[PDB]
């Protein structure tokens, strides 16, 4: 059957004996736990290191992909020759080990990168100290907690301890982790935070609406938890923030699933509360979990303040936007279709619309289109057959490829639509939708402008280039290929175009080059370029743009990628060609050696060897070699380095790490490394 | 959340 309920439990049995056990058998041989400590108090190491101590709730709550320690106190101390033993953490009535529902946890050696593991540290007495890590993929919810001892008749099973239970989340703070974060002020303020502020009103008359989200106090976790299983979310999934934040934006809301929040914008809001009345997340998430039945009422800006208490109680990141003029289209063209006229007339558009943002990797979609992910629970449109949004990349709104799943066309149109008064048509508005999207800055209840997120400036020819190539989700071909891209040296990025017909084409271009994480995440734009080309008829024209190194190496870190936005517009049929791309610089390194004892007191030899990456002639070539500890900062020049010829430098010194730095005329900053012990 | 005269 399906296993889709945290609340659900199976049974798991105390005597698994197998086969026909002879009568009068004798357990006592084996270990059998005595008690079993999880130092879950909130103040201890558990709680503190993993950034749970806030929640109001006295069970241990964990960070996946991280470790944390426990204790088991057995009959006799544990000795590995003749005793074998592992944890065990199960969810759901149905728990299967390929299923991720039966965790098992050996006991081992070594921890090991990204999986389950326990690893004894402490042996005092008959007690056996636990550094147990979790797989930075694991199932997020409340888990129940056995210690099983393997005999010749059977594993001997602790019984249902709900002392034990162990809720594990997601780790913003995991570099492993889909939902990772690299920045402490923004995991403070878009997980650890429980109050913000909300803006509306006008463009020009902007009014703060505070919120208390409230994830920490007691009983929301669990009502998060209950409102995944009320969506009859399979278990299997509750790992992928992508299926979290899209069943939460369904979730919210009453329609066609029985959610959280009744949506109601009908001034009376009879029987029920009026949305102007609300001022947290908490006593409406109480009241259905109480209840079990949807609130009334809500509005837009209700939601997403549910909503965002939903995902930073999980631990997904997240934030809450506002979107003035924000658009509604109900016939999925893209367009507001004005025709006044109250009765053809379909399209909407509000003051001012609420939604979310949640912070994760999209590993279903190309390199680039991670980060912020647009979720929104209020009810508008239809998706894939019920009332939902998202996650939507910010990233694939801003430059128009809106193909990427999920609702990234619903949600283009609602920031960056043009109006058509139109059989026959008349005006054509372009900067009237999504005048400003806001959110609350970070250390403050200020307004950080992050409208250039979903889209380029309305004027620039970008923000066309742009719109048009949404609304497209002449014989005519367009390419690009890098050319050998070497970190630390400039590069050219070759645009091609190859036209077929027997017409002559002008072609009007943009460039967007961007650096981006080895997970596929976002870190922003060095470079944006439009340009104009013209082509003549049965032709090849391969405009190279140069990438200088000085434009990308002020903000790249370890394995970063570039991505590349090229859409090209072919003007007299007004055709729009677009294509994105990743390459991975191709990043020469230096080998750092070290000759000889390696003691305090006495020199050794430290060889450093470099080799030349270009077909080009290196010249004036300055090694650096930097130490602390073992040698003074000390520097080895290279007049000139034949291409691809390889150079040595010696340096002697009496004494940790060591690290090393080329840089030439033509390819600067190419660093090695190497940790010694002394 | 008004709707707004087009
Ligand atoms: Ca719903
Ligand atoms: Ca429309
Ligand atoms: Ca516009």
């Amino acid at each position: 059957p399906p296993n889709n309920s945290n609340a659900a439990e199976d049974d798991l049995p105390t005597v698994e004996l197998q086969g026909v056990v002879p009568r009068g058998v004798n357990l006592q041989e084996f270990l059998n736990v005595t008690s079993v400590h999880l130092f879950k108090e909130r103040w201890d190491t558990n709680k503190v290191d993993h950034h749970t101590d806030k929640y109001e709730n006295n069970k241990l709550i964990v960070r996946r992909g991280q470790s944390f320690y426990v204790q088991i106190d057995f009959s006799r101390p544990y000795d590995p020759r003749r005793d074998l033993f592992r944890v065990e953490y199960v969810i759901g009535r149905y728990p299967q080990e390929n299923k991720g529902t039966y965790i098992p946890v050996p006991i081992v050696s070594e921890l090991q990168s990204g999986k389950w593991g326990a690893k004894i540290v402490m042996r005092e007495d008959r007690s056996v100290r636990l550094s147990i890590q979790s797989s930075p993929k694991c199932i997020v919810g409340k888990f129940r907690m056995y210690v099983a001892v393997w005999t010749p008749y059977g594993v001997l099973r602790t019984s249902r301890n709900p002392e034990t239970d162990t809720y594990i989340l997601f780790n913003p703070w995991c570099e492993d982790d889909a939902v990772y974060l690299d920045n402490e002020k923004e995991r403070e303020e878009y997980v650890l935070n429980d109050i913000g502020v909300i803006f509306y009103g006008e463009v020009n008359d902007i009014k703060t609406r505070s919120w208390s989200y409230g994830q920490f106090e007691d009983g929301i976790l669990d009502t998060c938890l209950y409102v995944m299983d009320r969506a009859q979310m399979d278990l299997s999934g509750r790992g992928n923030p992508i299926k979290v934040s899209r069943v939460g934006s369904a979730m919210v809301n009453a329609k066609d699933d029985e959610g959280v929040l009744v949506g109601s914008w009908d001034n009376i809001y009879a029987y029920g509360v009026p949305p102007s009345a609300w001022t947290g997340s908490v006593d409406i998430l109480l009241e259905y979990r109480s209840s079990e039945n949807p609130v009334r009422y809500g509005q837009c800006w209700v939601f997403a303040g549910v909503f965002n208490t939903f995902l930073r109680c999980l631990g997904i990141p997240a934030r809450i936007v506002t979107n003035y003029f924000s658009a509604h289209d109900n016939d999925a063209n893209l367009q507001m279709d004005i025709f006044v006229n109250s009765k053809l007339t379909k399209d909407s558009v509000w003051n001012y619309h609420c939604w979310n943002e949640a912070w994760m990797t999209r590993p279903d979609l190309p390199v680039g289109f991670g980060g912020w992910q647009a979720v929104d629970s209020t009810p508008q449109e239809n998706s894939d057959g019920m009332y939902r949004c998202g996650p939507a990349s910010v990233q694939a709104i801003k430059h128009g490829h809106v193909c990427f799943q999920f609702d990234a066309p619903f949600v283009f149109a609602e920031v960056n639509s043009d109006l058509i008064y139109i059989h026959v048509v008349e005006n054509v508005d372009a900067t009237h939708i999504g005048k400003l999207i806001v959110t609350k800055q970070i250390g403050g209840d200020g307004m950080m402008d992050i409208t250039d997120t979903y889209k380029f400036q309305e004027g620039q020819e970008e923000e066309r280039l742009a719109l048009e190539t949404a609304l497209m989700y002449s014989n005519v071909d367009m390419d690009f290929e890098v050319e050998n891209a070497v970190l630390g040296k400039d590069f050219k990025l070759s645009i091609t175009f190859r036209n077929n017909s027997h017409n002559r084409y002008t072609i009007t271009a943009y460039l967007s080059a961007n650096i981006t994480f080895y997970t596929g995440v976002p870190k922003a734009e060095f470079k944006k370029e439009t340009f104009d080309v013209t082509l003549e008829p049965l032709s090849f024209k391969k405009e190279a743009v140069l990438i200088q190194a000085g434009e990308y190496m002020g903000q790249l870190l370890e394995q970063a990628s570039l991505h590349f936005f090229v859409t090209a517009r072919i003007n007299e049929t007004r055709d729009v060609l677009a294509k994105q791309k990743s390459t991975v610089l191709t990043i020469p390194e230096i080998i750092i050696k070290v000759r000889g004892t390696q003691v305090v007191g006495s020199d050794m030899t430290v060889i450093v060897e470099f080799t030349n990456p270009l077909k080009e002639t290196l010249r004036n070539v300055w090694v650096h070699l930097d130490g602390p500890g073992v040698t003074r900062p000390m520097k080895k020049m290279f007049r000139e380095i034949r291409p691809n010829s390889t150079v040595q430098w010696e340096e002697v010194c009496r004494p940790r790490k060591l690290i090393a730095s080329m840089s030439s005329d033509s390819l600067r900053h190419v660093y090695g490394e190497l940790d010694v012990q002394i | 959340x008004l709707i707004l005269p087009w």
